[PDB]
C-alpha cells in the first residue's frame, strides 16, 4: 500500500502531471540520496562527488535529512511507501552532498555546491534545505548572478523560533520558505522575516528516510488502519546526562479504546488499566513542551497504549518532542490530528491497537527544511509544463497565486502564503507573466 | 554552516 | 603639550568650529568612558547603566574601547594629551556600556541599548564601533524606524579583511564605516562590502584609554621629539602556546643614528652595534606580517633600538603587528611614517634615543572601530550648523561630499570616500538638500 | 556579538 502525505495533496501536486518533467533538473544540496531505497532507486537521479562528502548516494548513518527532501521532491509511485511531488520518474535530479553525519564537510565553499549544481548537473532549481547566520558580498553577488541567469533558488527561513535571517534563504535572489502544518497554521519554530517568501507543509511530514533508520506508527481497530489519517509516533525524550537523548517505546498495546475526559486544566481518566487511552492534548509545543502532560494522565491512569489528539488551538497534525523527564511513558503512545481524535470518539469501548514500529524505511518530520521540498518540488512540476518562462517568472507566478494564509496580504510568518501548484499553472498557462 |  | 592624531586633521575637525555642538548629542554604544582622564572629564557626558556593566564611568581593566572611540570624538582642547572632532566642552555625550572586560556584557539586546541612547540619552546621532555577523528582522525595522524618526546611525565595517557583512553597518538604516590610513590608502582588515559608504582614519590613531593602560613611542634628536610626527610603538608578539601574545618592548635606548640598506628584498645594514638603525619597511602587512624582516636584518646587525619607516607602497603611518617567532626583538623599535623617516636621513650620525613606554594615557589603535568615531564625530560636528536638517539629510551631505577614494566612483571597499567636514558643512550651507 |  502506498501513502499520499497530507503535504502532497494540499500543494496540488496529486492533481497534476510530471510527464514533461523530463525537461527540467532540480539539484539538491544537501546529506545526500540514499539510493538503495525501494522509493528512491529508479529515479532519473544523478550527482557529483565531493572528497569531503563521500559518494552522493550514500547518506552513511544518521545522516538521512537529504534523502528525506528527496522523498517529498520525487518519491516514486508504486504501490509501496510514499509518493513526492513529481513521482512517475521523469524529473532529472541531481544531488549534490555537502553534510556528513557529523555537519559540513564539502570540500569547497555553498557557492561552489550551487555551482557543481549548475554546471555538472544542469540545474534550473537548486533547493537548500540548510542554511547559516552570516551574510557575505561574495556570496550575496554569486547567487544573484546565478539567478539572473535563470536558475531558480529556493531556500528554508531555519528553525530557531525567531525573526534571524538565515541564508542563504535571506538575500534577495533566493525564496525564503517557511513551515505550516495540516491546520495551514504557522509552525512555531519557523523563523519569520521579511524576507521569508512562501509557505509549505512541515510539521508532521511523513518521507523517505536512509533504509532502517525511520520509524512508523499505526492505529487499528476492526482490522483497518488509520495510517493514512497520519499516526506520529511519539518523539519521546529522556534525561542523557546534561541534557536528553532520544528514548523511542517501539511496541504494541492492544485493549478496548477509552478516553481520558479534559475539563479544564484536570484530567479524568478513571481506570485505564488494559485499555487504550484517548486523550485530548492539553497545550501545545513552543515556549515549552507540554506532550508529556496529557500522556502522563493517561499513563498515570494504567493504559496500555496512549492516543492523543489535537487541541483546537492547534487542529492539525503534531509532531511534538515527549520530553519524559522521569521517563514515565514506558508504553506506546502516538499522536494523531483533531480530525482523527474525534473520530476515535465514536470507536470508544473498541478494541483498539496502537504501535510504534522502529526500523523502518520512512519516517516524520518537522522542519522548514521539509516546507522547502514542496515549494522547489512545485516549482519545477509547475515549470515542466512552461520550461520557456525564466526563473524569475516563476517564481513571481509562484508568490502571485500563493493561497494567503494568518493576517492578510504579505507577512513575516507565511510570505504570501501556501504553494499552490494548481493555480500557479494556470497563471503561467496565460503567459510568463500571468493574464 | 547546519541543516534545516 | 598637546598633540593633534593625524585624523583629526584629515577629516576637516580643526578648521571647523564646535561652538554650536551643544545643540546635539552623540551617544556612543562601547566599552565605557574613563571619565576620569583628564582629555574626557570635563566634557557634557552623560550616561545610562545597565546592570551587567557596573558603571557607565568606570571601563574597568583592559577595557579601554571606549574610552578610545570617545576620545576620538571628544578628546579636551587643554594644552595636554591629544584633541578630538569637537574639543571644546561644547558636544552633548551620552555613554551606554555594553562591554565589559570579558566580553558583552549588557543585560539586554543592540536594539536595547541604541533605544536608551535616544529615550535616555536624547541621541541625534548614534555611533557603534562593534558589530555581529548575524542578522535579525526585529532589528532591521527597529533602527530603520529610529532612522526615519531622526537619529542617525553610524558603524563599524567590521576587520575581518573579506567582504562578510557585519551588522549593525550592514542594514540600509546605517552607516558602513570603512578604514584608510595616513596616505588615504585602504586598509587591509577593513571589510568591503556594497554596504561601505564613507571613509575615515582608522590606522595609527592615538587618543586616549584608561589612565595607565596606555602605551607610547618616542624619538629624540638634538632635545626635539618627534612624537607629533606619528611614532608607534611596535606591536610585538611573541609565541604562546599554539598562538601568539602581546610580548612589548618598554625600554629606553641612545645611540648615534644610522640607516641599513634597502635593496629590492635584500637588506646590507653594516655594523649596528650602539647605533639605533633606521631602516625602511619591506612588504607590507596583510596575508603576511613582514614587520619582522626589516626589523631583524637591524637587530641581528647589533641595532640598540630601531626605527622602521613605511615604504612607497604603503607610505602613511602604520601600526602592524611585529610577530617575533624567534623573540628577536628585545630592543625598543619603532614605527613611522615614510616622509618621518626621509625626514630622519638628514639626522644619520646624531645621538638618536628611541623609547617604548607603558603605564601611558594614550594609546595608537587600528580598526573600523577607529574610523566610525572620526565619521560620527564630524557628522555631529557638521550637523550642529544646520540642525533642523534631517538624519537623512545629513547622512546624504556626509556622502555628497567625501573625497573619492580607490576607484572612481563609490567602492566596496571606501565607499563614497574620505568624509570632508568642511565639504559637507558647504552642502548644507546652501540648504538641507545641497545644490539644486 | 564584539568590539571593532
Ligand atoms: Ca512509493
Ligand atoms: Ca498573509
Ligand atoms: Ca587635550
Ligand atoms: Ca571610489
Ligand atoms: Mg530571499
Ligand atoms: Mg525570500
Ligand atoms: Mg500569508
Ligand atoms: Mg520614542
Ligand atoms: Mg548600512
Ligand atoms: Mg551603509
Ligand atoms: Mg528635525
Ligand atoms: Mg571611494
Amino acid at each position: 500500500a502506498e501513502t499520499t502525505p497530507w503535504g502532497q495533496t494540499f500543494v496540488g501536486a496529486t492533481v497534476l502531471s510530471d510527464s514533461q518533467a523530463g525537461n527540467r533538473t532540480i539539484c539538491i544540496i544537501d546529506s545526500g540520496y540514499d539510493r538503495s531505497h525501494n522509493d528512491l532507486n529508479a529515479n532519473n537521479v544523478t550527482g557529483t562527488n565531493n572528497s569531503g562528502t563521500g559518494n552522493w548516494y550514500q547518506p552513511g548513518n544518521n545522516n538521512a535529512h537529504g534523502t528525506h527532501v528527496a522523498g517529498t521532491i520525487a518519491a516514486i509511485a508504486n504501490n509501496e511507501g510514499v509518493v513526492g511531488v513529481m513521482p512517475n520518474q521523469n524529473a532529472n535530479i541531481h544531488i549534490v552532498k555537502v553534510f556528513n553525519e557529523a555537519g559540513w564537510g564539502y570540500s569547497s565553499s555553498l557557492v561552489a555546491a550551487i555551482d557543481t549544481c549548475v554546471n555538472s548537473g544542469g540545474a534550473n532549481v537548486v533547493t537548500m534545505s540548510l542554511g547559516g547566520s552570516g551574510s557575505t558580498t561574495t556570496e550575496r553577488n554569486a547567487l544573484n548572478t546565478h539567478y539572473n541567469n535563470g536558475v531558480l533558488l529556493i531556500a528554508a527561513a531555519g528553525n530557531a523560533g525567531d525573526s534571524s535571517y538565515s541564508y542563504p534563504a535571506s538575500y534577495d535572489s533566493v525564496m525564503s520558505v517557511a513551515a505550516v502544518d495540516s491546520n495551514l497554521d504557522h509552525a512555531a519554530f519557523s523563523q519569520y522575516t521579511d524576507q521569508v517568501e512562501i509557505s509549505g507543509p512541515g510539521e508532521a511530514i511523513l518521507s523517505t528516510v536512509t533504509v532502517g533508520e525511520g520509524r512508523l506508527a499505526d492505529i487499528t481497530i476492526g482490522g483497518q488502519s488509520y495510517f493514512s489519517n497520519g499516526v506520529v509516533p511519539h518523539n519521546r525524550l529522556t534525561p542523557s546526562g546534561t541534557s536528553y537523548a532520544p528514548a523511542p517505546i517501539n511496541a504494541s498495546a492492544t485493549g478496548a479504546l477509552a478516553e481520558c475526559t479534559v475539563n479544564g486544566t484536570s484530567f479524568s481518566c478513571g481506570n485505564m488499566a488494559n485499555k487504550i487511552c484517548l486523550v485530548e492534548r492539553v497545550g501545545n509545543q513552543g515556549s515549552s513542551y507540554p506532550e508529556i502532560n496529557s500522556t502522563k494522565a493517561c499513563k498515570t491512569a494504567g493504559a496500555k497504549g496512549i492516543i492523543v489528539y489535537s487541541n483546537s488551538a492547534l487542529p492539525g497534525l503534531q509532531n511534538p518532542f515527549l520530553v519524559d523527564a522521569n521517563s514515565d511513558i514506558t508504553v506506546p503512545s502516538v499522536s494523531v490530528d483533531r480530525a482523527t481524535g474525534l473520530a476515535l470518539k465514536a470507536k470508544l469501548g473498541q478494541s483498539t491497537t496502537v504501535s510504534n514500529q522502529g526500523n523502518q524505511d520512512y519516517e516524520y518530520y518537522n522542519g522548514t527544511s521539509m516546507a522547502t521540498p514542496h515549494v522547489s518540488g512545485v516549482a519545477t512540476l509547475v515549470w515542466s509544463y512552461h520550461p520557456e518562462c525564466s526563473a524569475s517568472q516563476v517564481r513571481a507566478a509562484l508568490n502571485a497565486t500563493a493561497d494567503d494564509l494568518s493576517v492578510a496580504g504579505r507577512d513575516n510568518q507565511t510570505g504570501y502564503g501556501m504553494i499552490n501548484a494548481v493555480a500557479a499553472k494556470a497563471y503561467l498557462d496565460e503567459s510568463c507573466t500571468g493574464p | 554552516f547546519x541543516l534545516f
